[PDB]
């Protein structure tokens, strides 16, 4: 029969490991770069567009930043395509908790779901993971700016700075070494920048190649912008932090 | 509309002696003032020296006994040719009637 | 529909999906359990392979299944996750139709029950995960440790450890720890937790977290300065000879 | 990595194996068929052969009447060939009764090009091994030669031919037609265009034809039907008379 | 490379189904079973091996009837036999109920067609090993039939399958020219008789015991009947007096 | 060659050979003997049943499936009891629905039909057992043999499991004589003890080691062990 | 849950000394509209066997059919179907008993009264009623709707206990069964001077009369 | 690979062969039938000293007049237990009376082959057979006292005596000499712990080895450490004595 | 019988390839040419149609398609498979959008259930991806006229123009030459016959180009009036004609 053509995709190795989502994390690992820092007044989300050209329409273009919420967003770093049905279940599930509970839902609720659904395709079902790592950017009135890293396995983790999918080891060290815990936003996206600067395999870093996001309170409102940035505001602060 | 159920009549007695026991019933089955037969037996050896009546509609009476004749057969390949105590037959007839709380069979039985 | 069967027997007789598991949870982070005369204490070591993280957020090691009852474990977090839910939601149920808490046993047993049932259902891989379970029977001060194991085999430790290294801080416990006489306080019972894991954790003071369960739905998670001064007090212990 | 070629799923050069494989399986039976287009008929001429002398000759076709207006030929194995003919009446009917117009043949064509793909993408169905020819006088786009193989293609033909021969009788017709500047047979009844369908298939092939080495098939406006050996020995008889 | 042999519903190279093929086998591996198509009817003779002394002489009856006009006889797996005339018996019953008429032959030809052909498109079942010989009397007259694993059948003037299928068709084959005009029902039934004698000259180390039926419009009413004592005699005589 | 076909019961050999099947066929012989035979008023079961150690029990080897049919088996229990099952529940619907005692030919033919799915369909196994039933009906005395390929056989006499050529040949040598003991059932189990003690080579059989089951004109199908077995021993 | 249309009034039948005799008119009424009159409500099943319906026609035809299904299926790998393993009325009334009884327990009968006639393979006489409710007796004399009010006292003033059976002959029996038609033509409003007769006897086999007639009838006492 | 209910060209299904391998890696289990009772004994074999000895539960009650011991992957046994005991009260709920040993037996072997990945007969979902086997001790009025050996093949034998898992051949051999039809219970009882203080690799307390019995009066009752200790200290004292 | 095939035919190998999302992109290089060209006023999509007989009617094959009256879809590689992809885009536009806000879904959002749709041949049991890339051309009110990719993965990209299939490395290169942000519809299409001609070895006429256009507002397309909020439908296929008349001033 079937049996045959079954590659028996949620197995252990004789090491105990998940053979698909180590080969899942691998293909992650040639994905454009994606970083958030979390600051005491906001969190920035920034990203390498991986392949461009020309002709390529950038003021239409979405494939590493995406909406969850009007307070929770997620930088994408894998197959897009695999990124776009989690992020759709996801968007449902915050109208759920809402409808249901008249709240916004909180950040760490959103994505244990997620990571939910990705862990049961590790367990059953026999079909490949999602073949896809998010960063999470967040604020609720628990835990305030929350910073959240979600994985092919179904594991999450919270950080106050992190990367996911190419050169991860090299932009983790960089971040390490230049954090500091009362930092401003206006400082998080000066760090953001400079560490994909430095670890863009492309010649250098124009405005053309990169995502940028901020979720800034104002001390003139007491509620929480999402600002997803235009390629013209991309160009500015690139210029203003020093790249041109 | 369309009604499940009938009367065929009859009566039957059933006495207990000290190392014995009767179950009698009269052989006539009726329908409203007409006789359909003046002998149709309504009393049954059931096999393990039991004897059962179920008087009221012949239909669900002889469906039920029916099914404890084919309880009493199940038993015996299923408990290696066991003897049927009265007290089991008893509870086993329980649960064949309460199986159909919702829609009766419309009997009066002894055993 | 996908119902193959992934846990077999090889011709030895072992269940290599079952044992591979295991090797899952060899892999994952120390925890350990110590039972004291009145009280028991969870204590588990945190990684450093990347250190930047919210410990504000961080999914913590040790989780609540009802308010007197704790559960620790080694081996895959997210398959930890699903665990965990299915006992709250059991402990929930038991004190909806029994109208009473469940007992530390009831809980380990429903765990082990469900960990033993993805190794003979089609379609499902085994649990990569050991768990620790400890707490207090309702209106009981006799304290309880338990321990499962993917297989779902289950049973009640002294104390007991799981996971990286485990070999090494099972061997100081076997000839540290008394049944003739239990650690008598909260305090000794910690300290005998801390220096069990400092065998292997290596300087820890935010590479160790305690959590403390006492009688009557008495839970409290030790913070960095109250486990430093335990690190401080076992050091001086060395050094002083 | 050897079992890209036991089910439907692409090879390293995006090829599926198992769809030219089922390509290959249409040639078994050895027989050639060609269809035409007339002023207001379609004609579809196949071989009939008959090996064993047991077989009741009456029982041997691989033309089938689909509906009153539609005819279908295959070039494939008989089995096969019964399977794509039931589906192909079942979907005939149903058309007719949910939307109330006899199923024209190009729409009936796309549907078992669509069955056709899924078994293309689908790992549990094989795909078919046949090649169906179907023909009818649509009431609004007139005569029609609509033809889908087992990789779920189709597309419609002035005319067109199937078989191991396919390429002699195909490179003929295609001579014609740059001949005559037309599209069609310019010829007012079917049985001159029955005619002229067998003098080419005799010219391509290189072989003659008795009233049992033929089958043939005719649509006309509101009806689809085959001749007799008697109605093909009357066609024989008046091409011989003209050579 | 290799491995076109191991699952069914997989084409070769070459554009063939090597496990309908390997069934083909089981079959030829089988006993002999003919049908010879008379002027108004159908008959159908079989050779039953004796395995040994104990077999019950007449009693294990291998020609089955389906409606009340249709016979079937096959060779091979006697099993698989057995399942395609329960589906026979489904179908046959199923058209009655909803058109009133009995089948037609053709009709029931096609609806056994279509089922065996089911049976090759799917690695999930396997092809049937009979080769089955089966017809009777309709509104328009007599009709033999003969069905392959394949799914492949054809109206016959006789058939033949199994062990001694070669004899059989070179015997079928001399009536056929010797008979123009056609064959009755009484001499089709003494003919099958002699048929399977000189096919189980490919067997002969066995003893054997012959088994013969027949629909005929005007010999049984167009109704399937056994052969039975003093016409089962005649043509068993008929046989062992032209076997010498 | 057979390694590569003997996967499943889906899957033909190039010789047209079912391996699975023929496997299960090896499970049988395995078995410990049993027999059958039958004359014109009564049919008989003898079988000699198989203990694991001297402190173990001798595993049962005969099953009644109704007042006038029963069987023996050799291979897999746990199959004989799930065939043995839905025999039982074929003659109790008979009963129940046409008031009718189930034909002891029309019983092969529907364990045949249920073996015989097991063969053609991917995921399940064939039985692995063998069954000699014995009953009487509206047409006498019958005895058949299934095997788990589907063919059910209705002999005079057989015998199945391991030596079971012995009695086999006995009774292919005896049948003269056995078919004609009418209306003498312990003549005929003498007979049918003889046979199966023609297949022996170990032991002897003793009083807790030798089964019979007989069923006929005036007796419903009966099961002796032990005791009631001393005086054919 | 359904109301009949098309109906068939009485069915009567008795036994006597060596088998059984069943009757019933050829009329298909609607409501008070008798509609159709060739209809045959003796159904033939076997050699051995008559099965006599009142109630819906419509139901009527469809457990006609499952009897025609019923002989084809029992032919069906059976050698001996024209001998010992041949439809007995017993198997056949059983049959007919069990789906009438689970009809009703769907709440959805087959709206009919019905008789089973026939002689046992041992020449044992049956005779035997079921109907829409599953209700089911044996008597030496059996009617349906009217032929129950009428035509059983005539036929039990003949046969009114077992011991009369083997004192009853063929001509006695079949005269009580004519008379009872003609008294029902009198006082059923529903009911045709035309019917059908079966005997099945246990030597000369099963006899089917068709177009018989009520005849000898008194009308002349109106005229005053 | 291969499919999970496929035979052997011996003529045995793979998966209960390998499963009756993992039964040899487990705890010794004894059972010894009398005319008195019958006695259920296991090595508890715990891994650690750490391990509370007495959370190790490889006797259990299925009725009051039924007890089992396991052998194998204990773990698989809980359900088999739940299926039991269902089954006895069930039993008793129909026919107000108490379930013959056998019948129990029989019920609990009827789950044994209840595996594949769709097998052609009813609807067995279960990935693989029990890798456990499990002794039944028990009383009825109709055949008395007995033990029964339930394996993962489906079958089950009447046994006076029997010893499964890693000492098995050993205590087996020992029990054939050993045992005879007018055993005393005090008798069967140093028997049981005399033939696993042999195969055990520990030396034998009250704490790596737990006795039962069945007897009509008393039911089912698990002996606690302290008799149990009591019956080691008179074993001891007997084997001295010569 | 029932499809037993439950688990993925895609699956990650150790290097982090999807096998058959990297065949099927192979399966799109082998086919045909077509391309796309955004200008400010309309779009213009682009195929040679590769007749596979001079016998054939390539007028009774359609590379482009109608997904709505404002979107179309042309591709490279296996026609089947978008053939049916263009029968799933059509009623998804209906049951996913039309009959829950009555209008037409924009291009965008139409784009995404077709990716959505390949997305699941990647993933679901027993299937093989979609062996084609679609480019999809449409306008709608609020983001105006839009050109997008669609790969086997469910990838889609927007594009101010691109080519796909086998000529397509040289044409995007002859794009970005050619192309600016002020190109009149007309241009565009002289610019996409001029990159269609380095692509084609044979014939280059109107019978074998398939071209057509998102543009104005066809009143005439439309089939009946009364009602002056409905101007008509944008899409638009070229006629054998229309096409050798631009080719003339070529
Ligand atoms: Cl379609
Ligand atoms: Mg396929």
């Amino acid at each position: 029969g079937s049996r045959r053509y079954d590659s028996r995709t949620t197995i252990f190795s004789p090491e105990g490991r998940l053979y698909q989502v180590e080969y899942a994390l691998e293909s992650i690992s040639h994905a454009g770069t994606a970083i958030g820092i979390m600051a005491s007044d906001g969190i920035v989300l920034a990203a390498e567009r991986k392949v461009t050209s020309t002709l390529l329409e950038q003021d239409t273009s979405t494939e590493k930043l995406y909406k969850l919420n009007d307070k929770i967003a997620v930088a994408v770093a894998g197959l897009t395509a695999d990124a776009e049905i989690l992020i759709n279940t996801a968007r449902i599930h915050a109208q759920n908790y809402l409808k249901t509970y008249n709240e916004d839902i909180p950040v760490e609720i959103l994505v244990r779901r997620l990571s939910d659904i990705k862990q049961g395709y590790t367990q059953h079902g026999g079909l490949r993971p999602f073949g896809v790592s998010f960063i999470y950017a967040g604020y609720d009135d628990r835990y305030g700016y929350q910073l959240y890293t979600s994985n092919p396995s179904g594991n999450y983790t919270g950080w106050k700075a992190i990367s996911v999918g190419a050169n991860t080891s090299a932009a983790q060290t960089l971040l390490q070494m230049d954090y500091k815990d009362d930092m401003k936003v206006d400082d998080a996206i000066e760090l953001a920048l400079k560490t994909l600067s430095k670890t863009t395999d492309s010649s250098a870093l124009t405005y053309d190649r990169l995502e940028f996001a901020t979720i800034r309170k104002g001390a003139n409102d007491g509620e929480v912008y999402q600002k997803i940035f235009k390629p013209q505001e991309i160009k500015d602060i690139l210029v203003k932090t020093g790249i041109t | 509309q369309f009604n499940p159920y009938g009367d065929n009549g009859g009566t039957i007695l059933g006495i207990a002696g000290e190392d014995f026991a009767v179950l009698a019933g009269d052989t006539r089955n009726i329908t409203d003032y007409s006789i359909n037969s003046r002998y149709e037996p309504k009393v049954f050896d059931c096999g393990d020296n039991i004897v059962m009546s179920a008087n009221g509609f012949a239909a669900d009476g002889d469906a039920l006994v029916k099914r404890f004749k084919n309880s009493v057969k199940w038993y015996h390949f299923d408990h290696n040719d066991k003897k049927l105590s009265i007290n089991s037959a008893a509870r086993n007839i329980q649960h064949l009637l309460y199986g159909k709380r919702f829609f009766p069979y419309y009997v009066h039985t002894i055993i | 529909g996908y119902d193959r069967a992934l846990s077999i027997f090889s011709p030895d007789g072992h269940i290599f999906q079952v044992e591979y598991a295991l090797e899952a949870v060899k892999r994952g982070t120390c925890a350990v359990g110590v039972k004291g005369k009145n009280c028991v204490v969870l204590g588990c070591e945190r990684r450093s392979t990347l250190k930047l993280q919210d410990t504000r957020i961080t999914p913590s090691k040790v989780s609540k299944i009802d308010s007197h009852v704790v559960l620790s474990f080694s081996g895959l977090n997210a398959d930890s996750r699903i665990l965990i839910e299915k006992a709250r939601v059991e402990a929930q149920s038991h004190r909806l139709t029994l109208e009473d808490p469940v007992t530390v046993e009831y809980l380990t047993r429903y765990v082990a029950g469900v960990q033993q049932r993805y190794t003979q259902s089609g379609g499902v891989r085994p649990f990569g995960v050991s768990t620790l379970i400890a707490g207090f029977d309702p209106r009981d001060d006799e304290p309880k440790l338990y321990q499962t194991e993917p297989s779902g085999i289950y049973s009640s430790w002294s104390a007991q450890t799981i996971g990286r290294n485990s070999k090494t801080v099972r061997e100081f416990l076997e000839k540290n720890y008394d049944r003739k006489e239990p650690p008598a306080t909260v305090e000794e019972c910690v300290k005998l937790t801390v220096r069990s894991l400092l065998e292997v954790v290596q300087t820890g003071a935010k590479n160790i977290e305690i959590t403390v369960v006492k009688p009557d739905s008495d839970i409290v998670a030790l913070s960095s300065e109250e486990i430093n001064q335990y690190v401080t007090q076992i050091e001086q212990e060395k050094q002083e000879q | 990595a050897g079992y890209d070629r036991h089910i439907t799923i692409f090879s390293p050069e995006g090829r599926l194996y198992q769809v030219e494989y089922a390509f290959k399986a249409t040639n078994q039976t050895n027989i050639n068929s060609l269809a035409v287009r007339g002023k207001d008929c379609t004609v579809v001429i196949s071989q009939k052969k008959v090996p064993d002398k047991l077989l009741d000759p009456t029982t041997v076709s691989y033309i089938f009447c689909i509906s009153r207006t539609i005819g279908m030929v295959v070039n494939g194995p008989i089995p096969d060939a019964r399977n794509a003919a039931l589906r192909a009446k079942a979907e005939a009917a149903e058309f007719r009764y949910k939307y109330g117009y006899d199923m024209p043949c190009d729409v009936l064509a796309k549907r078992m090009a669509n069955l056709s793909q899924i078994y293309t993408q689908r790992a549990y169905m094989r795909p078919l091994g046949v090649i169906l020819t179907f023909v009818s006088v649509d009431e609004e786009l007139g005569p029609s030669i609509y033809k889908t193989d087992p990789a779920g293609y189709y597309v419609g033909y002035k005319a067109t031919a199937t078989g191991p021969k396919q390429q002699e009788i195909t490179t003929n017709l295609e001579n014609h037609f740059k001949k005559s500047k037309i599209d069609h047979i310019n010829e007012e009844s079917w049985e001159k265009v029955v005619e002229f369908a067998i003098t080419h298939m005799i010219d391509a092939l290189g072989t003659e034809f008795s009233k049992n080495d033929l089958e043939v098939g005719v649509a006309t406006k509101d009806k689809f039907f085959t001749l007799s050996a008697e109605n093909i020995e009357e066609r024989l008889v008046a091409i011989a008379e003209q050579d | 490379g290799t491995g076109y042999d191991l699952s069914n519903s997989v084409f070769s190279p070459d554009g063939r189904n090597f496990q309908v093929e390997y069934a083909v086998k089981a079959v030829e591996n089988g006993t002999t079973s003919i049908g010879i198509k008379c002027n108004d009817g159908v008959v159908f003779a079989v050779e039953k091996l004796i395995t040994s002394k104990l077999l019950v002489p007449q009693k294990n009856v291998k020609i089955q009837v389906v409606d009340r006009h249709i016979g079937c006889v096959y060779s091979g797996l006697i099993p698989d036999g057995r399942h395609l005339v329960n589906r026979g018996r489904e179908e046959a019953a199923s058209f009655k109920k909803l058109y009133k008429t009995p089948i037609p032959i053709p009709a029931f030809a096609d609806r056994l067609g279509q089922y065996v052909q089911a049976h090759t498109l799917y690695n999930s079942v396997r092809p049937f090993g009979v080769s089955t010989i089966f017809g009777g009397v309709d509104k328009n007259g007599a009709h033999l039939y003969m069905l392959e694993p394949s799914g492949s059948y054809w109206g016959y003037k006789g058939a033949a399958t199994g062990k001694g299928r070669q004899s059989a068709k070179a015997e079928l084959e001399k009536l056929v020219d010797h008979h123009p005009e056609g064959l009755s029902a009484r001499e089709a039934v003494k003919q099958a008789a002699k048929i399977i004698y000189l096919a189980h000259e490919d067997n002969k180390e066995k003893d054997f015991e012959l088994e013969i039926s027949w629909c005929s419009l005007s010999e049984t009413n167009g109704l399937h009947k056994f052969v039975k004592g003093d016409l089962l005699q005649e043509a068993i005589d008929f046989a062992q007096k032209e076997i010498n | 060659f057979r390694n590569n076909y003997d996967g499943d019961t889906v899957t033909f050999s190039p010789t047209g050979r079912l391996f699975q099947v023929e496997y299960a066929l090896e499970a049988i012989k395995q078995g410990s003997v049993t027999v059958g035979l039958r004359s014109n008023t009564h049919a008989v079961l003898v079988a000699l049943k198989r203990n694991a150690d001297e402190l173990s029990s001798y595993q049962k080897k005969i099953i009644k499936c109704d007042e006038h049919m029963g069987l023996s088996l050799a291979g897999l229990a746990p199959d004989a009891r799930v065939l043995s099952n839905y025999l039982r529940q074929q003659c109790n619907y008979s009963s129940l629905v046409f008031n009718r005692k189930l034909a002891v030919e029309r019983a092969g033919h529907l364990l045949c039909d249920k073996a015989q799915k097991n063969t053609q369909s991917y995921g399940g196994r064939p039985y692995g057992v063998g069954l000699l039933i014995i009953g009487y009906d509206k047409s006498g005395a019958h005895l058949l043999e299934f095997q788990p390929s589907g063919n059910v056989t209705e002999l005079y006499g057989t015998a199945i499991g391991a030596r079971s050529q012995g009695a086999k040949t006995y009774l292919e040598r005896t049948l003269d004589t056995f078919i004609k003991i009418d209306g003498n059932p312990d003549e005929l189990i003498k007979a049918g003890v003889e046979a199966i003690s023609q297949s022996l080579r170990d032991e002897s059989l003793t009083v807790d080691n030798l089964s019979i089951a007989i069923v006929g004109k005036d007796t419903p199908f009966t099961i002796y062990d032990g005791e009631a077995v001393a005086k054919y021993i | 849950t359904q109301q009949p249309i098309v109906t068939g009034t009485s069915v009567i039948s008795m036994k006597y000394d060596n088998g059984v005799i069943i009757a019933a008119d050829n009329l298909g009424s609607y409501g008070s509209l008798l509609r159709f009159n060739g209809v045959e409500r003796l159904i033939p099943v076997g050699d051995n066997t008559v099965v006599g319906i009142s109630g819906d026609i419509s139901d009527m035809q469809h457990i006609e059919r499952l009897l025609k299904d019923l002989v084809t299926e029992n032919a069906y790998d059976n050698p001996l179907a024209d001998a010992e393993e041949a439809l007995e009325p017993s198997y056949i009334f059983e049959y007919l008993a069990t789906v009438m009884y689970q009809r009703r327990s769907k709440m959805n009968p087959l709206w009919n009264a019905i008789i089973v006639a026939g002689v046992q393979s041992n020449g044992d006489q049956f005779l035997r009623y079921v109907n829409l409710l599953g209700v089911t007796y044996s008597s030496p004399t059996l009617a349906t709707g009217f032929g129950a009010h009428m035509a059983n006292p005539l036929l039990r003033k003949v046969v009114d206990r077992e011991s009369d059976i083997p004192k009853t002959t063929v001509q006695v029996a079949e005269e009580a069964i004519v008379n009872a038609m003609r008294v029902l033509y009198y006082r059923d409003a529903r009911s045709s001077r035309n019917f059908s007769l079966a005997i099945i006897d246990k030597n000369t086999g099963l006899t089917f009369k068709k177009n018989l007639q009520v005849e000898n009838m008194k009308w002349d006492f109106a005229k005053d | 690979d291969r499919g999970v209910s496929t035979f052997s060209p011996e003529g045995r299904l793979f998966q209960v062969e390998y499963s009756l391998e993992a039964i040899k890696l487990g705890s010794t289990a004894i059972g010894i039938a009398t005319k008195e009772g019958v006695v259920l004994g296991v090595e508890k074999r715990a891994t650690s000293p750490l391990l509370e000895s007495d959370s190790i539960e490889k006797i259990v009650e299925i009725d009051r007049h039924i007890g089992c011991a396991m052998s194998g992957l204990t773990a698989d046994a809980r359900s088999m237990i739940e299926h039991a005991r269902t089954a006895a009260v069930t039993h008793n709920l129909y026919y107000d009376e108490d379930i013959n040993v056998e019948s129990l037996t029989q019920s609990v072997c009827d789950l044994a082959l209840r595996f594949g990945e769709g097998a052609s007969g009813e609807e067995r979902l279960m990935s693989r057979p029990f890798g456990v086997a499990l002794l039944i001790a028990g009383h009825d009025a109709d055949d008395g006292y007995q033990l029964f050996h339930a394996e993962p093949s489906g079958t089950f034998y009447r046994y006076n005596a029997k010893a499964i898992g890693s000492g098995s051949e050993g205590a087996q051999a020992e029990l054939l000499n050993e045992w005879h039809s007018s055993l005393t219970l005090k008798e069967a009882e140093l028997l049981v712990l005399k033939i696993l203080k042999q195969v055990m690799e520990e030396k034998l307390d009250e704490n790596n080895a737990q006795l039962s019995c069945i007897t009509k009066q008393d039911g089912f009752k698990i002996y606690d450490n302290e008799k149990t200790a009591e019956l080691i200290k008179e074993l001891k004292e007997k084997e001295a004595a010569e | 019988m029932t499809d037993r095939y439950s688990f993925s035919l895609t699956t990650f190998s150790p290097s982090g390839k999807l096998g058959q999302i990297d065949y099927a992109l192979t399966a799109v290089k082998q086919g045909v040419t077509s391309l796309g060209i955004k200008a400010t006023n309309g779009v213009v999509i682009a195929t040679e149609k590769k007749s596979s007989s001079p016998l054939a009617m390539s007028e009774t094959l359609s590379k482009v398609s109608l997904l709505t009256p404002d979107i179309g879809a042309v591709y490279s590689g296996m026609g089947p498979d978008y053939r049916v992809l263009v029968d799933k885009s059509r009623k998804v536009a209906h049951t996913s959008y039309k009959r829950i806000y009555g209008e037409y879904p924009p291009t965008k959002l139409l784009v995404s259930e077709v990716a959505k749709i390949m997305q699941e041949a990647t993933q679901s049991g027993g299937v093989r991806p979609f062996g084609v890339s679609l480019l999809i051309a449409g306008h709608d009110e609020f983001n105006g006229f839009s050109l997008y990719q669609v790969d086997p993965s469910g990838s889609y990209f927007p594009w101010k123009a691109t080519a796909i299939g086998k000529g397509s490395v040289a044409a995007k290169t002859f794009l970005e030459k050619r192309w600016n942000d002020e190109l009149e519809l007309e241009d565009a299409i002289h610019i996409a016959l001029l990159t269609l001609k380095e692509s084609v070895e044979g014939e280059f006429n109107g019978d074998t180009i398939e071209l057509a256009i998102i543009g104005d507002e066809n009143p005439d397309l439309l089939g009946y009036t009364g009602i002056p909020t409905d101007k008509g439908p944008r899409f638009r296929k070229l006629t054998s004609q229309e096409i050798n008349d631009r080719l003339e001033a070529l």
